[PDB]
């Protein structure tokens, strides 16, 4: 039977969520809509040296504005992502009462923390900033939805953590949406840097 | 033996006769 697991995405409305899952076209053509609770379901195939792995990936429909998701959204997920806007610090100042909410339900779960949109210039959620994750096995990615960046690095952290294996790797990239805009090497070379220097501290 | 939900995907246990997840029926 294919190796599959329920992934939840969280965040406040706005951080860009419906934009990164459907950067996955085959995930978009196959998804699922599921009324009752008003989510898609993106089915997420990665092919991984040990074989593939799917990734059902829940999206809202926008009612994350309005409150706490339900129960039945969360419920039986076996990894998060939870996404926040570099654009907009209140995102990023929500994001521990997604991780209440999500464990709440969930317990303790492989999580990965990422900060959408840093394909904009003026960004304003930087690096020494973004410090939620250091503190409760969370991972954090800096990702651009818009231009696929860093696009696999949830995944494949997830994917890793899930199987037990840490030698696990993607042997190629999904066929994804071409990028809507372009991601400058150079801030990608100095926010991963940033990163790494803000790691040791 | 569990059941995979034909609406959401999630898996179920033998047992459950709806999706704990989406209300969704068993075929
Ligand atoms: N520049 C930029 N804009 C983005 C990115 N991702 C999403 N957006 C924009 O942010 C707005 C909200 O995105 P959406 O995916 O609907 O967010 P959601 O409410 O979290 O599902 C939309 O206008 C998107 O085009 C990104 O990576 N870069
Ligand atoms: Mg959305
Ligand atoms: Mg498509
Ligand atoms: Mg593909
Ligand atoms: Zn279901």
């Amino acid at each position: 039977p294919q190796v599959q697991f329920k992934l939840v995405l969280v965040g406040d409305g706005g951080t860009g969520k419906t934009t990164f899952v459907k950067r996955h076209l085959t995930g978009e053509s196959e998804k699922k809509y599921v009324a009752t609770l008003g989510v898609e379901v993106h089915p997420l195939v990665f092919h991984t040296n040990r074989g593939p792995i799917k990734f059902n990936v829940w999206d809202t429909a926008g009612q994350e504005k309005f409150g706490g998701l339900r129960d039945g959204y969360y419920i039986q997920a076996q990894c998060a992502i939870i996404m926040f806007d570099v654009t907009s610090r209140v995102t990023y100042k929500n994001v521990p009462n997604w991780h209440r909410d999500l464990v709440r339900v969930c317990e303790n779960i492989p999580i990965v923390l990422c900060g959408n949109k840093v394909d904009i210039k003026d960004r304003k959620v930087k690096a020494k900033s973004i410090v939620f994750h250091r503190k409760k096995n969370l991972q954090y990615y800096d990702i651009s939805a818009k231009s696929n960046y860093n696009f696999e690095k949830p995944f494949l952290w997830l994917a890793r953590k899930l199987i037990g294996d840490p030698n696990l790797e993607f042997v190629a990239m999904p066929a994804l949406a071409p990028p809507e805009v372009v991601m400058d090497p150079a801030l990608a070379a100095q926010y991963e840097h940033d990163l790494e220097v803000a790691q040791t501290t | 033996g569990t059941w995979d939900c034909d609406t959401c995907l999630v898996q179920n246990k033998p047992e459950a006769v709806k999706c704990v997840a989406c209300e969704t029926p068993k075929p």
